[PDB]
């Protein structure tokens, strides 16, 4: 028997088996709902849309996220998305696979204990098993030490372990994400003439961030760059022709990052609390933390963004050591490989969480040893 | 005779026990009075498949040079006589190069688990001949211990004779040049390699495959000698591996058919399939050299397997093919004082063997018993030893144990030997401390077979148990100029056990193999040769 | 009469959309190739920078 | 008749054409700053490592 290996993220499903190289099935998190009226007889159209399906009916649809921050508020639809990708993306029946989801650290617990009901009595699962996104990608990256910085799209988290000991008193969420950065350069396009304010142009500028944005390793004198030549403005292309060009945008939006009070947050940037997560920690371990900076998930994507994260945490660092930030390509997958490297581990076995187990001891043995 | 068995020290002089008046004269004594001889057996297992309508298995069990050869040869006389002997023959020297190495115990030991399956009609008659390789030992191709050498036919090829082969292949003379081999013992007073290398050719230029086949083969062969010697560093300030060197790469690739940038490409940068999007991954150093390692064993691998295809396909005849009785020549239970991981598999296929035998013989003494109107002590006589079974394939046994360590992020030997000894001293039944004798080398940890007490050495397993098949090269293999891409033809929702290529290991594809040797064999009535 | 002008215009029209296409397909072909490009050398020339001052 | 619709075909035929003939000289624009990229970063990636044998 094989394990199903689900990074439900927030902002993407990820699926897939234990034992894969890569998640089969990727698509967004959706749920969309028809708002016109709908005037032709015999359409005999559905109520809702979800994951990729939704996004080519986007212009009818308006668009829902069942997660916001990686906590989940809407829990109908979130049973959508996960009916949707064990029979419509897998096509697998979820009463003979084990199942082993991520959460994000510093979470509600009802969270876990609701996404364990689920599992068990909606789907009949006969296992399943709750890990942590950092730890996870930390078997992917193949190291046993060293501070992960795992920028998804709702939460932003840093997590130090040493040999194998993760420090939790130490660990650090932050709730900066893709979904501000997109919601930064919505409002920043605004000043350049440039109109997004429907779900479905939420879209739109998601791609154009994706395709265009970076982050500058000097922000002030790009700045200048930007304010003198023209060598940095790009054009992109509309669903409808219509073609935008922006400039400064391209920096500034990631640089929120960096520079949180953009946004209007009162937090210190990635850079800052990475550094305040390693001083946190006992002075043995700091050398290794320094030379093991691990970065995943998708908005640690721009190009320009480990360049930058070492030379702040270098300027903020003693002179003597060496720091290294840990970029693979393969950055945004790294919680599922490492997901699937666990649940493959015969080591592991013993590790789930069984139905007879939950039916005797309740939910809440989802925080208790069967983590 | 010895029970169910059939004992045979060889002879190192002629006798008149081979002549084929005996032969001819035996037809119609019976095995319980006739005095022991494989002519016994041979018809008492073809009047078992006349009888029964089933398959018959003759079980072989020997050292090469110890005259399996000839015992086999005689069988099939014999076969041929109660009614394509010399098209085997002329086809084995083929085999005994591409899966025959030095071994210590012998020079020329046998590697893969041939395996002669003749067929017969409907009336009993001789209809056509089958062949299958099992077990072939892959992990020869790249590691070679301290006192034994790859296979032959790097020497053979080697043999300045064919100077022609050298100048076209780009192999210079000198033996230790090349890394994938010169780790074993260089060259031995084994046989004369230069002679045997003609054998091999004109056994191949009178088989049905053409001089251009014979060519490739040749060719493909140093190919696989020319990965050895890639070098690849770390980059700039980063973790990726790039190639410095690059001239035995442009020469590798113009041998097999690629573009040389095209391949060092797939090698650092491998692309992987993310639902609908291809992704580039990251590998360094030892990740690269392990997939140059799995890629050259798959493809020697490959061209074995259809090599061996090949020639049954040369030897296919278009009679009906019915009920057949199998021969079947395996390796030994070796025993060393430095066993290790190839020594380790060669003896849990031998057991599965031994335990098959075991059981067999149970329900023959059971039909004895049932016989006899005495029917006593229904305990049966395999899980004695299937017990020591449990500790090899079993999850958080030794190979689900090596498997993990592998797959884990900074394992060491160390841990591993720490691991198995957490998980099973004490609580198992079998699995023990070493001892140390004499002063022996080393032993890490000691199993109990049937057999005997084998110490085993940990040393090296991790290393040599990764088979990361690299997904970008098999395509470009794939699409080469040559005969390549039919070896490599294709090789790597609603239900899928696709492991990656990642989480491949030698210890895992050897217990898929032997699984099914095992499926092959427990449809057919045994008989067993000793 | 004129039908032979309309489709031999009409073929003429069809080699040029062809054209079109190919030319639109290497355009984006080497368009994305010179950004990508020009992005891996700013990266590295930054860090050539970097390195610099460290060997200052 | 057919006459409008023919030259209406001819006017975007032209104009498409003049689409092929920009495209082929950002075509030319594009060859050109790659090739010169890649020079530059065959100097940079070839004299890095210069520097950083230096530092160390
Ligand atoms: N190339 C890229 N550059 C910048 N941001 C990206 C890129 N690709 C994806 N993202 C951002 O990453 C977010 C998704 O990250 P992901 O790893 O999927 O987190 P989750 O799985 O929790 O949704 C999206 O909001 C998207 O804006």
């Amino acid at each position: 028997t094989t394990a199903l290996v689900c990074d439900n993220g927030s902002g993407l499903v990820k699926a897939g088996f234990a034992g894969d190289d890569a998640p089969r099935a990727v698509f967004p998190s959706i749920v969309g709902r028809p708002r016109h009226q709908g005037v032709m007889v015999g359409m005999g159209q559905k109520d809702s849309y979800v994951g990729d399906e939704a996004q080519s009916k986007r212009g009818i649809l308006t668009l829902k996220y069942p997660i916001e921050h990686g906590i989940i508020t809407n829990w109908d639809d979130m049973e959508k998305i996960w009916h949707h990708t064990f029979y419509n993306e897998l096509r697998v029946a979820p009463e003979e696979h084990p199942t082993l989801l991520t959460e994000a650290p510093l979470n509600p617990k009802a969270n876990r204990e609701k996404m364990t009901q689920i599992m068990f009595e909606t789907f009949n699962v006969p296992a399943m098993y709750v890990a942590i996104q950092a730890v996870l990608s930390l078997y992917a990256s193949g190291r046993t030490t060293g501070i992960v910085l795992d920028s998804g799209d709702g939460v932003t988290h840093n997590v130090p372990i040493y040999e194998g000991y993760a420090l939790p008193h130490a660990i650090m969420r932050l709730d900066l994400a893709g979904r501000d950065l997109t919601d930064y350069l919505m409002k920043i396009l605004t000043e350049r003439g440039y109109s997004f304010v429907t779900t479905a142009e939420r879209e739109i500028v998601r791609d154009i961030k994706e395709k265009l944005c970076y982050v500058a390793l000097d922000f002030e004198n790009e700045m200048a760059t930007a304010a003198s030549s023209s060598s940095l403005e790009k054009s992109y292309e509309l669903p409808d022709g219509q073609v935008i060009t922006i400039g400064n945008e391209r920096f500034r939006c990631p640089e929120t990052l960096f520079q949180p009070s953009f946004i209007g947050m009162e937090s210190a940037g990635i850079h800052e609390t990475t550094y305040n997560s390693i001083m946190k920690c006992d002075i043995d371990i700091r050398k290794d933390l320094y030379a093991n900076n691990v970065l995943s998930g998708g908005t640690t994507m721009y190009p320009g963004i480990a360049d930058r994260m070492q030379k702040e945490i270098t300027a903020l660092a003693p002179s003597t050591m060496k720091i290294k930030i840990i970029a693979p390509p393969e950055r945004k997958y790294s919680v599922w490989i490492g997901g699937s490297i666990l649940a493959s581990l015969s080591t592991f076995q013993q590790m789930w969480i069984s139905k007879q187990e939950y039916d005797e001891a309740g939910p809440s043995i989802v925080h208790r040893k069967c983590f | 005779y010895s029970g169910l068995f059939c004992v045979t020290v060889n002879p190192y002089k002629w006798l008149p026990v081979y002549t084929p008046e005996v032969v001819a004269a035996y037809r119609g004594k019976k095995r319980s009075e006739a005095p022991p001889h494989i002519f016994s057996i041979s018809d008492n297992a073809y009047q078992y498949m006349l009888t029964d309508r089933e398959n018959q298995s003759i079980l072989i069990t020997g050292e090469s040079g110890a005259g399996k050869t000839v015992n086999t040869k005689r069988v099939i006389q014999y076969f041929a006589v109660i009614a394509l002997e010399d098209q085997i023959i002329q086809a084995n020297p083929a085999l005994e190069a591409f899966g025959n190495a030095k071994t210590v115990r012998n020079d020329n030991s046998s590697r893969f688990g041939k395996f002669i399956r003749i067929h017969f009609g409907a009336t009993g008659k001789l209809a056509s001949a089958d062949i299958e390789t099992y077990l072939l030992e892959k992990s020869r191709v790249i590691f070679q211990l301290k006192a034994e050498r790859d296979y032959h036919i790097f020497y053979q090829i080697l043999s300045n004779k064919k100077p022609e082969l050298l100048d076209m292949l780009l192999i210079t003379n000198n033996p230790y040049d090349y890394a994938f081999i010169s780790q074993g013992e260089t060259t031995v007073a084994s046989i004369d390699d230069a002679e045997e290398l003609m054998a091999t050719d004109n056994a191949f230029d009178v088989l049905g495959f053409t001089s251009e086949e014979k060519n490739s083969m040749y060719k493909l062969t140093g190919a696989i000698m020319h990965f050895g010697n890639m070098k690849f560093k770390l980059k700039q300030r980063e973790e990726q591996a790039e190639p410095d060197g690059t001239e035995e790469a442009d020469k590798s690739a113009y041998l097999m058919g690629l573009n040389s940038a095209d391949l060092l490409k797939g090698l650092c940068h491998p692309r992987v399939k993310v639902g609908n999007e291809y992704v580039t991954k990251g590998q360094n150093v030892q990740q690269v050299i392990y997939a140059t390692g799995a890629l050259a064993k798959a493809v020697y691998e490959r061209m074995f397997n259809w090599m061996v295809t090949r020639i049954n396909a040369t030897l296919e005849t278009k009679q009906p093919r019915q009920y057949f009785i199998g021969v079947l020549d395996i390796a030994g239970f070796e025993i060393f004082d430095f066993n290790s991981f190839e020594q380790l598999c060669i003896n849990f296929t031998n057991e599965k063997l031994q335990q098959f035998f075991n059981h067999h013989m149970f329900v023959l003494e059971q039909e004895e018993y049932k016989k006899e109107g005495i029917e006593w002590t229904f305990i049966d006589f395999g899980m004695d030893l299937q017990a020591c079974i449990d500790l090899i394939e079993k999850p958080m046994g030794i190979m689900s144990i090596l498997e993990e360590e592998c797959m884990f992020p900074k394992a060491t030997d160390m841990t591993f030997k720490a691991k198995l000894f957490d998980n099973h001293l004490g609580k198992s039944a079998n699995f023990q401390k070493p001892r140390n004798i004499k002063g022996k080398p080393e032993a890490h940890f000691s199993l109990i077979h049937y057999a005997g007490i084998v110490d085993y050495n940990i040393i090296g397993w991790l290393q040599k148990n990764k088979d990361p098949l690299n997904e970008t090269v098999v395509g470009l293999y794939q699409k080469s100029s040559l005969k390549l891409l039919s070896t490599l033809f294709a090789n790597y929702g609603k239900g899928k056990a696709k492991k990656g290529s990642s989480f491949q290991t030698v210890s895992a594809l050897h217990r898929e193999n032997l699984n099914k040797l095992m499926t092959n064999l427990r449809s057919t009535h045994p008989h067993f040769v000793r | 009469s004129l039908q032979k002008k309309l489709k031999g215009t009409e073929d003429e029209l069809d080699k040029y959309s062809e054209a079109l296409k190919d030319a639109q397909e290497k355009l984006e072909l080497a368009e994305k190739k010179a950004t990508d490009a020009e992005a891996d050398v700013a990266s590295l020339n930054r860090r050539i920078q970097l390195v610099e001052e460290e060997l200052d």
